[PDB]
């Protein structure tokens, strides 16, 4: 039984330009685990990116948050790369910041 | 009030790319503590909460005695795999799954209120603790063969013996050194946005945010009439500092943003949220 990934692309403070945040890309409800997860500035995979440990909700699909420090801009966009054995093209979801 | 400690297993075959891993994982009410990686050189079990750091002068052992549990789960994991795979006969080439969610439910009284003991496989319920915490529920004729076995070591029991004795004095335990974080309920940081769609029509999103725990209800009121089914809800999420975030938006056509309302509620709220534009 498999589930495909869903997907948000958001950040932990409100955007304000200039100032620092963290931008976080939240997969859940998939199922098997296996996921490859990135985060994109400008279409480059950003390095430093760091996640949760694996845990899964009551219908047993899983969860991860990843994060990475950033200081947004009012030109610089983000999104969030995701591939999965239920996808087959991945799919980026671009941050906004309003959502 | 209640509370609740659990326990979440993962355990998986990769074929090609090497053995199988287990990641378990472990958490009070609606917040993590407590982790395991078998990708790790030598794993241990590590703390993944301020209020753990504590935990060693209580029982220093807790570390030494936790790591050596979660190796063995890891163990019996890896071979309870591939009986698995052996029940229904599926390739080797094929990556499978084990799950597991164990804990218990405690309440005001400080006393248990439900035990469980859950598997799924590939992702579907595959065998289960009944609530009498004695016999076991399996949902295929190959979850059959793993109660048959289960039945005969007497495993029931010694999830029993667990579930009303360790389990509940570890929650009350974590739910004490926790304190501070266990036991708050961060009402949301609520506010209103407002995203022009065309020249007749607006989006109004109601956001909350940094709240703690997880439960939490959003709506918009349309001169008092629920929106529910024109609005959209978005999943729960974290923020990465162990609190929660949501929102709920809907169109309204754009002069008439003063007639909706946004409804929110929460355990830390004493009274629930009327916002307006």
């Amino acid at each position: 039984i498999q589930r495909t990934p869903k997907i948000q692309v958001y950040s932990r403070h409100p955007a304000e330009n200039g100032k620092s945040n963290f931008l976080n890309c939240y997969v859940s409800g998939f199922h098997p685990s296996d996921i490859e997860v990135d985060l994109l500035k400008n279409g480059e995979r950003i390095e430093k990116v760091e996640h949760s440990d694996l845990s899964f909700s009551k219908d047993w699909s899983f969860y991860l948050l990843y994060y990475t420090e950033f200081t947004p801009t009012e030109k610089d966009e983000y999104a969030c790369r995701v591939n999965h054995v239920t996808l087959s093209q991945p799919k980026i979801v671009k941050w906004d910041r309003d959502m | 009030g209640f509370h609740s400690l659990r326990y979440f297993y993962t355990a998986w075959s990769r074929p090609g790319s090497g053995e199988p891993r287990f990641v378990a994982v472990g958490y009070v009410d609606d917040t993590q503590f407590v982790r395991f990686d078998s990708d790790n050189a030598s794993p241990r079990a590590e703390p993944r909460a301020p209020w753990m750091d504590l935990v060693e002068q209580q029982d220093p052992q807790y570390w030494d005695r936790n790591t050596r549990n979660a190796r063995d789960a890891a163990q019996t994991y890896r071979v309870g795999l591939d009986n698995v795979r052996g029940y229904y006969n599926q390739s080797e080439a094929g990556s499978h799954t084990i799950q597991r969610m164990y804990g218990c439910d405690v309440g005001p009284h400080g006393r248990l209120l439900r035990g469980y003991d859950q598997l799924a496989y590939d992702g579907a319920d595959y065998i289960a603790l009944n609530e009498d915490l004695r016999s076991w529920t399996a949902a295929d004729l190959a979850a059959q063969n793993t109660r048959r076995k289960w039945e005969e070591a007497g495993y029931a029991e010694r999830d029993r013996a667990y579930l009303e004795g360790e389990c509940v004095e570890w929650l009350l335990k974590h739910l004490e050194n926790g304190r501070e974080t266990l036991l708050r309920a961060d009402p949301p940081k609520t506010h209103i946005t407002h995203h022009p769609i065309s020249d007749r029509e607006v989006t109004l999103r109601c956001w909350a945010l940094g709240f703690y725990p997880e439960e939490i209800t959003l709506t918009w009121q349309h001169d008092g009439e629920d929106q529910t089914q024109e609005m959209e809800l978005v999943e729960t999420r974290p923020d990465g500092n162990g609190a929660f975030q949501k929102w709920a938006a809907l169109v309204v056509p754009s002069g008439e943003e003063q007639r909706y309302t946004c409804h929110v509620q929460h355990e830390g709220l004493p009274q629930p949220l009327t916002l307006r534009w």
